[PDB]
């Protein structure tokens, strides 16, 4: 019903991935893993799809980002880029934050 | 880069959407994906994100009700000369009654000329909203010496005021309110959902509370806003109306001394937010009707309530406002006025009279350095006075009129350019006469019973500096039907707004002013045609002669110093004042206007000065000798007559 979940960690005193190199993003459902809104940031290294780097990100945060961009430019989008918003928002509201208080966040 | 695609999973199926922000960046200006992607900590380890959310207040009782927005802007009339705000034509393009309206596209761009940050970089906000930047306008506030401040940040779509207090230490507490159409609310960042942050909701309007629990505590100690009514009123109420509802709320606080002892309470804080909402309402109005046209009558009325509002907000608090004045609307209003028989405005209709003076205030700035604006304000007032006996109906349509006009007059007075001084001095004289015992008396009555807000009174510009804490309590109505306690508050309130609305320089223009040594003991000055009378409790005035009433009941004496030809001689009058001669000669019925350019002054033996009257024309003199203005069958009251000559006399015939 999705893809492997994970254990999201921050990358202290290094450098991060930008939008410049990422191009694929896999999201989860409000029941796949365990309530955790997780996302996978896939970006091909070198040239094409030879060796693909895939690291974890925070679903809710990611989804919120996209939800924002879509709304911020509604004057320039129709088709999928309009239904995607309404469907992406419903997804965003499918997760429950306040449950993570008692939930074990190292399940993965 | 450029192309990016994400995969989802509705019900058992994998969805595929590709978002090419590369093409989007071309069709959109402010869309900078690179920044937003970083703003939202993508790699925010599961655990740390949570606390960044739980340290945010939760609108537990998120309640809402039915509140459909009222009809505001009317549909442009017939041949309404629709003009651009960006540039006014080198000449006129209208008349006075001719239909007209302004284009929204330019008007709005002019109002929201300033650019800014609806969402600052403060710890609280940076946790919820996504850094935003668009054209806006705010309302600055600073009380307790930068120890507390408010900001009325607003855009063409939503308002977001923020409160900021500081404990003795570097402690900084902040809490903000967000108002606007639910569809226009900013973009939430982390795991945030507007519902758990919205306090009041309509079919399309919301009121959000952005703040941390830590802060909400320090604030709930002195700030418990009635979100319910505060929200409704901010939704179901025409722009112009809301503007005054607030203007009145402030006047109240003013009479409560809250303008020198700025109380940090729920009421005072509430009004603040509403003050910015009043400004937001106007901006949100011109916004809804994009590429449309707002009737000039609408602006002249709406933008007026704002100008008057901005002043009180400044006189009271060192608050500032910027981003809602459009030099266009001002030039237009200015030009329009310049093309009308000002000296004959009073002979016009009521509705037309307001609209006239109304917009006259809006355009006064940008133009009219030699336009007969103050003149019109005089003509309209003159008419009002002639039709009554020194007192305007407590709630007449015209009362509202004189209030609108006073503004353009006060502004004039505050200047240092003696222009239309004679024409202006008149305004003061009339209003002074209007500040009769009947006027001052009824105003109090209403204040106590709460029927009159006390927003305006001809006294605020009158030259009657006789009414004090005690003296005012004298004019107050003597009835058991009025709470003696409530009355006191009214008297105090009136005295308060009077000391704020009126200044000491409001008379730095009057020619005779330069002749008063101990000006603090001056009861009232009466600017006449060829002379100017100075009633005071001191024989120091250096006029032409010295008069003294027979009464000694008062603390001091009652003197009358007349400055002939508005020029005073060196030194006061010789010893022994001239006594006021008593006259019974004149008969009631009068053919011509005997006491024309003259004035009447009645004083009570026990109390101070009662009422004063300036007989403008024949009609007035008749409406005085016919009515029971006189009452010689009362030893306590006396009636004086000041002529064009420095002579004074008592009446009893």
């Amino acid at each position: 019903w999705a893809y492997p979940c994970c254990h999201v960690t921050q990358l202290r005193a290094q450098h991060l991935l930008a939008l410049e190199n990422i191009s694929d993003i896999y999201l989860v459902s409000n029941q796949t893993c365990d309530g955790f809104s997780l996302a996978s940031l896939n970006s091909p290294k070198n040239g094409s799809n030879q060796l693909v780097i895939s690291r974890c990100a925070n679903g809710l945060n990611v989804v919120s980002f996209f939800i924002s961009i879509l709304k911020r430019s509604s004057s320039a989008l129709t088709g999928h880029l309009r239904e995607l918003l309404t469907t992406l928002e419903t997804l965003y509201g499918s997760f429950s934050v306040e449950d993570l208080f008692g939930a074990n966040l190292n399940r993965y | 880069l450029s192309e990016v695609k994400l995969h989802l999973d509705i019900e058992g199926h994998a969805s595929h959407y590709t978002i090419p922000w590369t093409e989007l960046m071309a069709k959109v200006p402010g869309l900078s994906p690179e920044a937003l992607w970083r703003e939202a900590n993508v790699t925010e380890d599961l655990a740390s994100m949570l606390n960044r959310y739980k340290l945010i207040y939760k609108t537990s009782g998120t309640l809402g009700i039915a509140l459909a927005e009222p009809v505001d802007i009317p549909a442009v009339s017939e041949g309404s000369m629709q003009v651009d705000a960006s540039k006014v034509h080198p000449g006129v393009i209208s008349g006075l009654n001719s239909p007209a309206c302004m284009l929204s596209a330019p008007l709005e761009k002019q109002l929201f000329y300033y650019i800014g940050t609806m969402l600052p970089n403060t710890r609280p906000h940076s946790y919820v909203f996504y850094q935003l930047r668009c054209h806006l306008s705010y309302v600055a506030l600073s009380i307790n010496g930068d120890k507390f401040q408010y900001t009325g940040a607003m855009t063409s779509k939503f308002l977001m005021g923020t409160y900021k207090r500081v404990t003795e230490k570097g402690d900084e507490h902040v809490l903000s309110l967000v108002f606007g159409k639910t569809k226009d609310l900013p973009d939430l960042r982390g795991p945030f959902s507007y519902p758990s942050l919205t306090s009041a909701q309509s079919g399309d309007y919301s009121l959000v509370i952005v703040t941390t629990f830590v802060h909400y505590a320090n604030f709930h100690n002195y700030f418990v806003p009635n979100l319910k009514d505060m929200f409704s009123r901010a939704v179901t109420m025409t722009a112009a109306s809301y503007a005054r509802y607030v203007l009145q709320k402030l006047v109240l606080l003013e009479m409560k001394g809250g303008c020198r002892e700025p109380e940090l309470d729920t009421e005072t804080l509430t009004t603040m937010f509403e003050v910015s909402v009043a400004f937001f309402k106007v901006g949100h109005a011109v916004g809804e009707t994009g590429n449309g046209c707002v009737d000039l009558r609408w602006l002249a009325k709406s933008f007026f309530e704002l100008t008057v509002l901005k002043d009180i907000i400044g006189i009271c608090y060192g608050a500032t406002v910027k981003g809602m004045q459009s030099y266009g609307l001002e030039r237009l209003a200015a030009m329009l006025m310049a093309t009308v028989k000002m000296e004959e405005l009073g002979h016009l209709t009521t509705e037309k009279q307001e609209y006239a003076l109304r917009l006259a205030t809006v355009g006064y700035p940008k133009a009219g350095v030699y336009s007969g604006l103050i003149g019109g304000a005089t003509s309209v007032l003159l008419s009002a006075y002639n039709r009554h006996p020194l007192f305007q109906p407590l709630h007449t349509v015209m009362r509202e009129t004189l209030f609108i006009g006073s503004h353009v007059v006060l502004r004039e007075l505050r200047l240092n350019v003696t222009t239309q001084g004679p024409n202006l001095a008149l305004y003061q004289l009339l209003s002074t006469a209007l500040c009769s015992a009947l006027e001052i008396g009824e105003v109090l009555r209403g204040l106590a019973l709460g029927t009159e807000s006390g927003l305006f009174s001809p006294c605020y510009l009158s030259l009657r500096f006789d009414l004090t804490r005690d003296k005012l309590l004298s004019m107050a109505p003597q009835e058991a039907t009025l709470d003696q306690a409530a009355v006191s508050n009214a008297v105090d309130g009136f005295l308060g707004r009077l000391s704020l609305e009126r200044e000491d320089r409001d008379a730095w223009h009057l020619p005779a002013y330069k002749c008063v040594d101990r000006l603090d003991k001056v009861l009232m000055i009466i600017p006449l045609i060829n002379v100017t009378f100075i009633i005071s409790s001191d024989r120091e005035v250096r006029g032409s002669a010295l008069y003294e009433a027979s009464t000694t009941y008062l603390s001091s004496s009652l003197f009358l110093s007349p400055v002939i030809m508005n020029k005073c001689s060196q030194g006061a009058v010789a010893g022994e004042p001239r006594q006021i001669p008593k006259i019974q000669n004149f008969t009631r019925t009068q053919k011509s206007c005997i006491f024309c350019g003259f004035a009447l002054l009645s004083y009570d033996e026990k109390e101070g000065l009662e009422t004063t009257t300036y007989i403008t024309s024949q009609e007035v003199q008749n409406s005085i000798l016919s009515s029971n203005y006189f009452d010689f069958d009362n030893l306590h009251v006396h009636y004086l007559l000041l002529t064009t000559n420095g002579t004074v006399m008592e009446i009893a015939g």
